[PDB]
């Protein structure tokens, strides 16, 4: 029946330009729309287009093809917060919304000083696990489950010290076994070389 | 205007369990819709008022029922949950539902989560790890780090707070927690988050901090019947001074 | 001019309200022994209904006028073994059928002496033309639209102080122009 | 193929007469009703049994749920123009939107308003404006011009989405809409007054309405008096066109018919 | 405001043939406003048999309607049509001219 195609998920370095496209085959056509849905809260309009053409507001740019049934929304001079899931809607003919399942934009940071380092934090003594800290890597960097079923690892976050102007991602490892320790923690992921661990 | 307001933001009820969902917007609008979001599909519209004294079923009207109850107030209703209807509900309200080029308003959202036995929900273990030396010495910043553990539904929300007043600068949370047994269907979730300051500003034992997570549970006229403490909206937290 | 032409009058007069009574009456000579009533463009079916002895004497009486009535109407008699030329066409017009519009000078009601005026004609109905009459009277059409209009305007000559201007202005379908509305309120200068 | 048109139309009485409905919606392919609604049905439903057949009940809920709130709508526009020109009791308020697909593939969209039967407010979605016709209509004009994404929506459905629904509509129903019945032309005379002969050119049961029936003397076109086009009441439609006889002249008369691409010439 | 004074044309569907049926059509046309009130006439009085088509619109604002009936005419049989409008001081009466 009525389709909406988006790519599942893309992702981009801030600072860059991303492009979401989204091809649709609908009974009619009375519009295309644009909604920015952050992780956990509610979709917010971006823009509408019937007629062929690009309409911009801002960074953010729409374009229509009524012709290839093809949409695409352009994002330009990325940011942090554009990371979001980005909806695509269209009206048919009876001015009823079908709805694409969203593209979920993910930005990368421009890390411009790197310092990979693989750190083991202190416990307050409420837990009996104790974690370890892998931080401050590039966004080249990824982070891989572990291939054991009792250690934990997060996927990888990204921190602003806004006074400092200061990103920096980081990956949480933890685990309640006595054998873990923070140098075999990561080795299921491509770890960079110059990779900084503790001394003692 | 204040935009379009639902409750309840949370919600965990049993099989059997009946509940209403409100919502209203001052915009004076003329539509009003309910929609669910389920991971890997679009919006499915469940009902909408098209105008003040007329409502009709919408894609999955199927356990729902809506009553617009003027032209400011539409409402969904579940008299017998289901497991299926465990989902993330979206109330919207349009100007008109005739004019082609009118876009929608939504509300903050709505998590229902449906279980058989309420012997499943369990509130959180916060824990805060304080910044390594390792760390400091080397990049003279400081990175504390709180994990939220064994908890169920997912409904928490993780904040951090230095010196009585919230901060954001420097924070990261992960997005989506971590299954603890993801073999399970029913398995107990666990989330990080972290903290970065300088290194002059950890090593001052006069600032302090506090992590701080906020877990939707059971209320408390919700029968228990169980040993442990009842899983009621909770705020669990962990803190940690200043260190030199 | 060889026959006598006969004369064709309507009593009271051949502008009738209404409902309100109208006689036609076709005046051969006194030889005349017999009438016909035509009307113009389309065959009136009263004249056939009128009994023949009032038919003699060329009567043709209308009890309440109607809009079937209303036309163009001539008349030819039969004496010494021919039918006489038609008669002058009379026009029976029929009044009172719509709403009675207004009528008002444009500039102002006082008109000075020697100088002219302008008289709008203002109906709430589209009608298809609008006449003036001045108050044995004439009376002027407008320029006839289709579409219809609600007003119309009428250039007065100059009057004169030592008599009166008195003017009505009725509006007519042009499907129906013998058809008239009701008389608008008699405006003084 | 000929040309064809879509149209809906919508009438709203503030104040109506017991038994007159308050909003009244009817739906046009050429001459042809196809849909209907008014505010006391509270439902819309076929006119034309090629709609009902061709149209599933989905159609008819989803736009019955449309119109509902487009009644409602006309409601609020009528009422605040009755407000702006002080105006009480009862008034109309009417629009008429629609498109046509001319015979050589061509199409035209138009989209008006009428307040009391007298032009309000015309769409032109070439220039994306409206036409206002007086300072309250230009105060409307204002504030639907200032939703230029509204102007969009509505130049695509006249340009694209309604020529879609017409030619939707007209496959449905090609067997009425697109059949052809030629007319039967017949010349008679009758004097109607003494020393005045008419021509008088019938036509009658012909399919479409669409008809033009001319006299004309020698090669050139007097006056000439003519009939509407009437319906007959059983799909066909009349007609007839008149000229007054000069007895002395020697011209020779010819009464012209054209319909559906085919001229017609009967001589005298 | 605008009104349009309706144009009443009364006729018959097929050629009239005295005893044969027919059908008496009614075609009621540019009027404004909707409002309206028509009846078809037999010597007179009102025919109750009479059915009509619904309320239409035209492109410039005016409305028509067909009030129509079966009957089988006969020279002595007079019918009429009977209008009512806004615009009319009194009702108006168009008779069937058959010729
Ligand atoms: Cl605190």
């Amino acid at each position: 029946g009525q389709n909406i195609d988006q790519p599942t998920e893309m992702t981009a370095t801030e600072g860059a330009i991303v492009q979401i496209n989204c091809t649709y085959q609908t009974s009619g056509f009375n519009g295309l729309f644009w909604y920015q849905q952050h992780a956990g809260e509610a979709p917010t309009f971006l823009s509408y287009n019937v007629l062929d053409g690009l309409e911009e507001k801002g960074r953010f740019s729409s374009f229509l093809s009524r012709s290839k049934g093809y949409s695409y929304l352009l994002l330009k001079e990325l940011q942090m917060k554009d990371s979001a899931s980005y909806l695509c809607a269209v009206k048919d003919s009876n001015y009823q919304l079908i709805w694409g399942a969203g593209t979920k934009l993910i930005i990368k940071p421009d890390i411009q000083n790197p310092d990979p380092a693989v750190y083991q934090l202190r416990d307050s003594k409420s837990s009996d696990k104790s974690v370890c800290l892998f931080t401050d890597f590039d966004s080249q960097t990824n982070v891989s489950q572990s291939k054991d079923s009792d250690v934990y690892i997060t996927d990888k976050c990204v921190l602003d010290m806004r006074s400092m102007d200061f990103k920096s991602n980081s990956a949480v490892a933890w685990s309640n076994k006595s054998d873990f320790a923070c140098a075999n923690a990561f080795n299921n992921s491509i770890i960079p070389e110059d990779t900084f661990f503790p001394s003692p | 205007n204040a935009g379009v307001t639902q409750t309840p933001k949370f919600q965990v009820l049993k099989t059997g369990q009946s509940m209403t969902l409100q919502c209203a917007q001052d915009m004076n609008h003329n539509s009003m819709y309910w929609y669910r979001q389920d991971p890997g599909m679009g919006l499915r519209l469940i009902y909408y008022s098209a105008s003040e004294g007329t409502t009709d079923k919408g894609e999955v009207p199927n356990g729902y029922n809506v009553s617009r109850l003027n032209k400011r107030e539409f409402s969904l209703r579940l008299e017998s949950a289901a497991p299926s209807q465990t989902s993330v509900y979206f109330c919207a309200s349009s100007v008109w539902t005739g004019e082609g080029s009118g876009e929608l308003f939504f509300g903050e959202g709505s998590r229902l989560t449906v279980l058989e036995d309420l012997k499943n929900v369990f509130p959180p273990e916060v824990a805060v790890f304080e910044p390594s030396e390792a760390e400091i010495s080397h990049t003279q910043k400081a990175t504390l780090v709180c994990l939220a553990t064994g908890f169920y539904p997912d409904h928490v929300e993780l904040s951090w707070w230095v010196n009585g007043k919230e901060v954001h600068s420097g924070v990261c949370t992960d997005p989506q927690p971590l299954k603890e047994q993801p073999a399970l269907n029913d398995s107990r979730y666990a989330l990080s988050s972290r903290l970065r300051v300088s290194a002059t500003f950890w090593q001052n034992p006069r600032n302090h901090f506090r992590c701080q997570v906020q877990f939707y549970g059971l209320s408390e006229n919700d029968e228990w019947t169980q040993d442990r403490a009842k899983p009621v909206t909770q705020i669990v937290s962990a803190e940690a001074w200043g260190r030199a | 001019g060889t026959i006598p032409k006969p004369t064709l009058w309507a009593e009271p007069d051949s502008v009738i309200t209404q409902g309100s009574p109208v006689t036609l009456s076709c005046q051969g000579s006194l030889e005349a022994q017999e009438y016909r009533l035509y009307r113009e463009k389309k065959s009136a079916s009263w004249i056939t209904r009128i009994r023949p002895e009032l038919v003699k004497n060329g009567q043709f009486h209308i009890p309440s006028i109607t809009w079937e009535h209303t036309g163009r109407y001539g008349c030819q008699y039969y004496s010494r073994a021919r039918w006489s030329e038609l008669s002058d066409p009379l026009v029976l017009v029929m009044t009172g059928a719509y709403p009675k519009p207004t009528l008002s000078a444009q500039p102002s009601p006082v008109v000075t002496s020697g100088g002219r005026v302008t008289l709008q004609c203002e109906s709430q109905v589209a009608f298809g033309g609008f006449i003036l009459c001045k108050e044995h009277p004439q009376c002027l059409n407008s320029q006839p639209h289709a579409r219809g209009s609600s007003r119309a305007i009428f250039s007065v000559g100059p009057v004169s102080p030592n008599r009166r201007w008195s003017h009505r202005c009725y509006g007519y379908d042009l499907n129906s122009p013998y058809v008239w509305s009701s008389p608008s309120d008699l405006l003084e200068l | 193929m000929r040309t064809h048109s879509l149209r809906y139309f919508r009438l709203g009485v503030s104040d109506p007469i017991h038994g007159v409905p308050e909003f009244i919606s009817v739906g046009y392919v050429d001459s042809h009703p196809i849909t209907t609604y008014d505010s006391v049905t509270r439902q819309k439903e076929p006119r034309a049994p090629w709609m009902a057949e061709n149209l599933a009940p989905d159609h008819w809920e989803r736009y019955t749920q449309l119109l509902r709130g487009w009644q409602q709508m006309f409601k609020v526009e009528l009422k605040r123009l009755q407000r702006h020109y002080n105006h009480s009791g009862s008034h109309t308020y009417q629009r008429m939107i629609g498109c046509e697909l001319l015979e050589d593939g061509s199409t035209t969209g138009f989209l008006q308003y009428a307040y009391d039967g007298q032009d309000f407010l015309i769409f032109n979605k070439d220039t994306l404006s409206w036409l206002a016709v007086d300072n309250v209509a230009h105060t409307i004009k204002q504030a639907w011009e200032a939703n230029q994404h509204e102007l969009l929506y509505q130049k695509n459905w006249l340009e694209e989405e309604c020529i879609a629904w017409l030619k939707r509509f007209l496959e449905y129903g090609k067997d009425t809409l697109q059949r052809t019945e030629p007319p039967l032309v017949r010349v008679n005379r009758k004097e109607t007054f003494p020393g005045v002969t008419a021509l008088f050119c019938k036509a009658h049961g012909f399919y479409p309405p669409e008809i033009y029936m001319t006299w004309m003397k020698n090669g050139e076109e007097q006056e000439i008096d003519y009939g509407d086009i009437l319906p007959s009441g059983d799909g066909t439609y009349q007609a007839w066109a008149s000229i007054e006889l000069d007895p002395q002249s020697s011209n020779l008369y010819s009464c012209h018919v054209e319909h559906s691409g085919v001229h017609m010439v009967l001589q005298v | 405001m605008i009104q349009r004074t309706p144009k009443i044309q009364v006729y018959s569907r097929h050629p009239a043939e005295n005893g044969k049926s027919n059908f008496l059509n009614c075609y009621v046309s540019g009027f404004h406003p909707s409002d309206i009130e028509v009846d078809l006439l037999k010597n007179g009085e009102r025919i109750e048999k009479v059915e009509h088509s619904d309320l239409s619109f035209s492109k410039d604002w005016s409305f028509y309607l067909l009030y129509y009936t079966e009957f089988t005419p006969t020279e002595k049989d007079e019918y009429a049509c009977r209008v009512n409008h806004v615009t009319l001081s009194q009702p108006k009466i168009v008779k069937w001219d058959r010729d």
